[PDB]
């Protein structure tokens, strides 16, 4: 219950943090030496599968 | 709807590395691996069987333009996001403390930055005694 409850929080606030261009949340992605739009994009695709995973985890959890 | 179809198809095309119309756990894990990130097998099978619809283990275009379009902001995903905010919130009072909040966001689950939980703190608004109102929270990812 509690992981699967701190992931789903993590994963929507990742997927929201990531509408800001701005946001720390894109210093983490330390492999790449520039960010460049197509990173961006499939940055945003795997935010969002590992949201929808973190929310059916916790829809079992809980 | 409209161009979005023409993104879609250049965002499925960067996972589709050998280019047979479907992405499989070994090339979505290649995509994850370039951006240095290090998923297990058992994360890399968890994602793909969230968008594959048919249970064939491999996502099409079609299953990825519906997982594309899933709505994020609707009102099952605000009630989900604020019973799990409700599993740190023992005494139902609606607050957690900041430090509880720092502590399970950065150490529990998937490990947020320290950079990235001062930016949540920052838009938190806190009140005088340390502790965060998440209904605060919920509302503003779902808006
Ligand atoms: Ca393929
Ligand atoms: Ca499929």
């Amino acid at each position: 219950q509690i992981p699967a409850a701190a992931s789903l929080i993590q994963t929507a606030w990742r997927c929201y943090a990531a509408e800001n261009p701005d946001s720390s949340t894109w210093k983490i992605y330390i492999r790449i030496s520039q960010l460049r739009e197509h990173h961006r994009a499939t940055i945003k695709v795997i935010r969002r599968m590992q949201y929808f995973v973190a929310k059916k985890k916790f829809q079992q959890a809980r | 709807t409209e161009e979005q179809i023409a993104e879609f198809k250049e965002a499925f095309s960067l996972f589709d590395k050998d280019g047979d119309g479907t992405i499989t756990t070994k090339e979505l894990g290649t995509v994850m691996r370039s951006l240095g990130q290090n998923p297990t097998e058992a994360e890399l099978q968890d994602m793909i069987n969230e968008v594959d619809a048919d249970g064939n283990g491999t996502i099409d275009f079609p299953e990825f333009l519906t997982m594309m379009a899933r709505k994020m902001k609707d009102t099952d995903s605000e009630e989900e996001i604020r019973e799990a905010f409700r599993v740190f919130d023992k005494d139902g009072n609606g607050y957690i403390s900041a430090a509880e909040l720092r502590h399970v966001m950065t150490n529990l689950g998937e490990k947020l930055t320290d950079e990235e939980v001062d930016e949540m703190i920052r838009e938190a608004d806190i009140d005088g005694h340390g502790q965060v109102n998440y209904e605060e929270f919920v509302q503003m990812m779902t808006a």
